[PDB]
């Protein structure tokens, strides 16, 4: 099609899956500068012990937002096929 | 040195039941009906129930794995 | 209409074959 | 059924392949094809044959329901198979990786990758070369469960 | 100030759907706006209804509009006046034929068929 | 009226020339593969299983699924007509219904609806739609089936290999592969669970 | 009036089928809004039943008097099948506060 | 002044569609710029209706315009004047030749059928 | 002086031997297997669907929506023609016809443009071009087609894939293959959306 | 003057429609310019509407133009004027010949049609 | 000094569309430069319409100039002075065969025809 | 090369024998093709190796280039027309 | 053709690619070192936490030059095909 519907239809799957991802690794981020700051308290230099509370709150926010991620693929997926005429015309 | 010995000194008794975990899972998700592969609400069911039913003994583990690590 | 051309076909040769035999 | 054993052979020399960091099937495929002709396994499946014309008569009698489910599940038999004939093997390859791992560990600027990939490497092959030392009994093990399946076929 | 709806950003997100629906939204805001400058009207409410084409399905629908004109205290449009308005509606929506176009006001009585 | 010798002949012949596609568009065939794909994709073999057992597998298996139908196109069609009891034409009718039973058994009622409409044929039955439509509901529906029971048997070896990157993470080494550690692990799990066998039941089973 | 839910911005939260019947509801409101400019009505309520045949029903509180003749009726039905896409005016039902019929469907 | 459309840029927040009209509204505006400049007409308002002119060798919609003015405050515009007009929008946006113009006034005359 | 009946069986059975290409170049087959062959490459399947059952199923959508240029191919030019109405010449431009128009219907005007000047002819109107210019321009418009198409249907596959391969990538385990852990959801995706019924619906909406 | 467009930097994200709609506003500033050292000219303004130029007749759209402009106090145009102002644009701008240029006026009098 | 932007290094940002028109703008601005140097000229501008061309295509514009000047207080151009404008302005630029140029005036005399 | 190896006499390229053309002419035509097919090609692996890279600083090792590349392949084949200007070079290659 | 030709269409291409692929990464390279310093000036060293705003950012890049890249790349291809009648010859 026109090189400003691929533009248009790459733009908005960049944006889709930002979203998709920042909901997962927000939470993760954040538990991680947690632990960072508890380290930095504690003086201690282990760097193993910030990955069980990264993978638990990862899998708490899989579970919270796998309803709304999974809705949002399958309407994005009608979305591209209610568009198929419009860029075929 | 010490975390990885924990771990599979934890792996000893917890590996035991998380091989438990993981036969469930197996054998559930192999023996399907008529009615649950038609249906695809009872197979994203089943797919949470796996899912969390393996969570409960990987926290363990990897909790006994932390435990060590800090002390 | 068009599925019936090769039913047509068919029974056409075999009333020829008939006839013949 | 043939084809059933000369291919868990070429499962058995592709797990160890995959496990050696790493063509290994055909190694197998060769010499268990060697184990089918010198053990005379050709005659054997050539007695079978006209044996079925005596105990499965041509005019009356054909494959049931039951010998097609028992000839579906050799796919189960490939893999329990397979997996008995490497399982030394496979844990002396993970227990070597593991420990070459957490030894290494200690400092976490050597790394594996690459060198991991030679370390890994090296092992399998010496480790294939075990696995060709006692392969011989497994096939002869093998063998008489693929016997028995045929004369189960051909109801000897 | 009907344009107003086109010049904003309209964030983003918003599903093919909402677009359709805004951009037809901006056409009557300016249809509107552009009847109001009539003498005789005082206020002007206009609906469009535009199918969804598609050239792929037979099914097709054709289009309409609904201009509702609430007029002066007094007054009554003669025939000229309804027909330009129905010939500036139709003209200024793509399709539309202008036999689809039904003209209403507060009295009730209706000026143009459907 | 009834086709004379010569001409059923041809018929038996053109036929058996089409017989590799009654096998992957109208038996069981297409599942089977499919889902056995998703096996051999599952676990860390890419091609060791081979291509040709999987496929003799799948043919004994759909051999064995069939075998109900097959009696029955036997029992209807073939003994009277080898008995010369009925004539060709409704011979061939008799043998083409089991397959259409079978096919709309293994089919679901929005397929059958997009392709009457496609077709643009007039219909109010499922029970008596043509053969050449009922084709692509069939296969349309096993494909979709057959996604279904791989999701769900792939989903087990997802959670194995899970497992083992997180205990390797976990213990710090953030080195090692983690697909070299789970294979066997999933493959002793295939095997001391006689996974094959619990895929047979859920998969010979399914048609009914 | 109505159009406040299409300037609205929806949440991500909304999915498909309810901003379609957010669709219709702004329609619906608005067409109410348009009626109510008539000099006779003083209440509307408006709705469509649009598939995925559409048809319409709009009740009617009047004055405290006065009737509604076929001629003010003709022109609320034809502005309501008019301004929605298809529906044409022979499926649109109308009433009054007293209950008598004004549009059978 | 309408250029202002045009010589401004667009965020990544636009959509292809809206894109479209923004375009539009431009040409809308100046071609109503270049109403304003005659003595007669006080002020105008343009819209219009350009189809796809879809690709493939299917027939397209023969896009529209319609164009009210505001005159002076008396005078009627003559014959030659709305000739004027329709020609300069027709022959100022692709296609959409002369007998797709619809002009109307504010005591509401119809000047150009549709 | 209607072609001798000698001649027209002559004819008849050239197109027979033809019909491989006229599937292939003049009909809707191509962008339908192309369109098949992009989504089977999108997941992480390589050939689970096996090229039998993807032309299979592109040969029954291809015969469905060309039965209303076959029905006026018959209404037009085959029942006149046995009715002894028309003449054999005139039947095969009766056929023709509407063959021509379907493939004009879904071409691009650049690709006319291009082979009308290569052929080197002067013709104005894009309806009396030679089949010869129109079946590369119509098989070409048909692989743009269903590139446009394929794209479209690969996007949110790569979403997955990309969202997979970050996620992974945020825990640190660089080292796990985000595609063995892709393709399970790349499966729940298009079967919880209804893709094979959606996607076969799509195609054959397509051609309008 | 004119030429600021040309001599600029797009920034990144210019769409290329825009970017066809600007060279477009280039030509019409350059023209403008041009007709404004007409001695009777003192204002112009000048839209233009792009071909496609397809070999098929039906589906052939064909460029045109539209120019206002407002002249001296004084003054009319003489059919010399008109034809050198027509002959300048047509000849300026690909294809568009001489016969699709529609030239108006301050009074609105009607200088070509199109 | 025409020659300055060709001797520039264009950054990001200019397209293939951008270079061309700039391109095309030297080969205006030398034009009118060199045309200044004649004693009867003493402003001028030149405007060019050239095709993409490109090989491999099926080209149907072809190419069109259009140079515009105002001379002296006084005096008047000859037929050969026009003529010599022409011929130098025709094949200083590819294609544009000399009977494809407008030339005109400050007062608006048309000298050569398109 | 071919009419060396021929070993006849010929004075000018205009007459060669039918037998010393054919074999020279379908040797320039695989040499002219391999040159046309490298033009071709670098766009596709440009588009592959930026796709590659970018993935490479992000962190991901393990995620195959291609997949993600393919996407971008065929939309710069569309977007440029790439059926028509690829076939109307190559037959404009013969003038 | 000759080697010289080659050489200039192979640098055309490393040059294509090379501006490319730094006006997607640099972005992503300044955010990476100003997180690294962040962690310095707060003696905190975690790896994984510097995976966010790296990742956004750089989906941001590919946002913001969706048509710049699309731009250059038709151009290019163009450009080859122009070329092309060059080399034969």
């Amino acid at each position: 099609m026109t090189p400003e519907m691929f533009v248009e239809l790459f733009r908005e799957a960049l944006w889709m899956v930002l979203i998709m991802v920042c909901a997962i690794i927000i939470p993760s981020l954040l538990i991680g500068l947690i632990v960072a700051i508890f380290q930095a308290a504690t003086s201690i230099n282990e760097q193993t012990l910030s990955f069980l509370p990264r993978l638990i709150v990862t899998l708490l926010a899989l579970m919270l937002f796998g309803h709304w991620m999974t809705q949002m693929l399958m309407e994005y997926f009608y979305g591209l096929i209610e568009r198929l005429p419009q860029v075929l015309y | 040195a010490s975390v990885l010995i924990v771990g599979a000194i934890s792996l000893m008794w917890f590996g035991e039941a998380l091989a438990r975990s993981l036969f469930s899972i197996m054998s559930r998700l192999f023996d399907l009906q008529r009615e649950e592969i038609f249906d695809t609400a009872k197979l994203f069911d089943i797919a949470l129930g796996a899912m969390t039913d393996l969570l409960f003994p990987l926290f363990l583990v990897l909790a006994t794995l932390f435990t060590a690590a800090m002390i | 209409d068009f599925n019936d051309l090769l039913t047509k076909a068919i029974n056409n040769v075999n009333t020829l074959q008939k006839a013949s035999g | 059924v043939t084809q059933f054993m000369i291919q868990t052979f070429v499962l058995l020399g592709q797990i160890l392949g995959m496990q050696s960091s790493l063509l290994l099937g055909q190694l197998f495929m060769f010499l268990t094809t060697m184990f089918f002709l010198a053990t005379d396994g050709h005659l054997k499946m050539l007695q079978l044959v006209v044996f079925s014309f005596k105990t499965l008569p041509i005019g009356s009698g054909s494959l049931n329901a039951v010998d097609f489910r028992e000839m579906a599940g050799w796919l189960g038999i490939m893999f329990q198979t397979a997996l008995s004939m490497s399982l030394s093997g496979i844990i002396a390859l993970l227990t070597i990786n593991l420990s070459f791992g957490v030894m290494t560990r200690a400092a976490p600027q050597l790394n594996i990758f690459s060198l991991g990939f030679a370390f890994a490497l090296m092992v399998g092959l010496l480790l294939c070369w075990y696995i060709l030392a006692g392969l011989y009994s497994h096939y002869e093990m093998f063998w008489t469960v693929g016997e028995a399946q045929i004369c189960r076929l051909i109801r000897l | 100030a009907g344009d107003d709806i086109l010049l904003q950003d309209m964030g983003f997100g918003v599903s093919q759907r909402l677009e359709q629906e805004r951009l037809k939204l901006s056409r009557e805001r300016q249809l509107a706006q552009a009847i109001e400058e009539m003498k005789q009207v005082r206020k002007a409410r206009v609906l469009l209804a535009l199918p969804k084409h598609s050239v792929f399905v037979r099914h097709n629908q054709e289009a309409s509009a609904s201009v509702f004109l609430t007029l002066s205290t007094g007054t009554n449009l003669k025939q000229q006046e309804v027909d330009s308005i129905v010939d500036m509606v139709a003209s200024a929506v793509p399709g539309m034929k202008t036999s689809r176009i039904t003209v209403t006001d507060q009295h009730g009585r209706l000026l143009s068929s459907g | 009226e009834d086709y004379s010798v010569t001409l059923q002949i041809l018929a038996l012949m053109t036929m058996l020339g089409f017989l590799p596609a009654m096998v992957i568009l109208m038996t069981s065939f297409t599942r089977i593969v499919v889902v056995m794909s998703i096996l051999r994709q599952a676990m860390g073999l890419q091609q060791t299983p081979s291509n040709q057992v999987i496929i003799g597998i799948a043919l004994f298996l759909t051999f064995f699924v069939m075998s109900p139908v097959l009696n029955e196109i036997n029992d209807k069609a073939v003994q009277p007509y080898l008995n010369e009891q009925v004539t060709a034409r409704e011979a061939f009718d008799a043998a083409q219904a089991p397959m259409k039973a079978f096919m709309l058994k293994q089919t679901r009622i929005k397929d059958l609806e997009t392709f009457v409409t496609m077709s643009g044929e007039q219909v109010d039955n499922p029970e008596d739609v043509s053969m050449a439509v009922l084709i692509p509901a069939f296969i349309t529906s096993e494909l979709k089936t057959a996604f279904q029971i791989g999701f769900m048997l792939f989903l087990p070896f997802l959670i194995i290999d899970l497992v083992v990157a997180s205990v390797l993470m976990a213990m710090g080494m953030m080195m090692l592969s983690p697909m070299i550690v789970s294979l066997p692990f999933k493959l002793m799990l295939f095997v001391l669970v006689d996974g094959w066998n619990l895929i047979l039941s859920t998969l010979a089973g399914s048609f009914a």
